[PDB]
């Protein structure tokens, strides 16, 4: 604020309080695995080379 | 009383057989013996796979 001449009006604003709300925006992405991939990953046959 | 084999024999793919199975969809058993005879110039293998 600027202190002014006694005849000019003015205001008493020292502070004001303002609230901001968070804006939500989720993201997503898929990835896919085949049943054969899961079989060979999980069920490790002793088997061969 | 006759003498009989006590267990099943084991047939194993060599790593060259892995490469050629993946690439050419085919196997040549005893790949390395064919290889060594072919480079040495010798026409007869001692036995089969």
């Amino acid at each position: 604020r600027v202190a002014s001449g006694a005849g000019l009006p003015t205001s008493r604003q020292t502070t004001i309080m303002v609230t901001k709300y968070s804006e939500k925006s989720p993201i997503t992405i898929p990835f896919e695995l085949s049943a054969a991939c899961l079989t060979y990953l999980r069920e490790t046959f002793e088997g061969t080379i | 009383t006759v003498s009989a084999p006590a267990t099943y024999g084991n047939f194993v793919l060599s790593p060259e057989n892995a490469v050629t199975a993946i690439s050419y969809h085919s196997i040549l058993a005893d790949f390395n013996s064919y290889k060594a005879h072919l480079t040495s110039g010798q026409p007869h293998l001692p036995n089969d796979s």
